[PDB]
């Protein structure tokens, strides 16, 4: 499960790891705070003018992924 | 022989255990996963 040494080897011998576990492998290794309050206060303010706009330079035609 | 299979076999056991990391995820960190849903709305 967790432990940088176990993961270092697991991710080398198994190779990578599956997606459903990104939360645990990363959060452990990356010391994430899971600071959900801080994140949510970024998520809801309103219109953001710098990136309305993205397909103009990176035209990936997915209206849900660009979102 | 060892590098082939003794290792490949012992390296099975990596997922044998990693297959359940989600069982903690849902009970490790979940208080946040959960709090966020309200705090968001």
């Amino acid at each position: 499960f967790l432990d940088r040494e176990k993961l270092r080897e697991f991710l080398s011998r198994f190779g990578y790891f599956p997606e459903k576990h990104r939360v645990v492998v990363w959060n452990y290794l990356l010391k994430l705070p899971s600071n959900y309050e801080a994140f949510d206060n970024l998520a809801r303010k309103g219109l953001h003018p710098n990136y309305l706009n993205l397909k103009s330079t990176f035209p990936i035609q997915s209206d849900k992924l660009y979102y | 022989n060892i590098m082939t299979e003794a290792i490949a076999a012992s390296m099975q056991q990596i997922y044998s255990r990693l297959d359940t990391m989600f069982q903690y995820m849902t009970n490790l960190e979940n208080r946040v996963v959960q709090s966020e849903q309200l705090q968001k709305s």
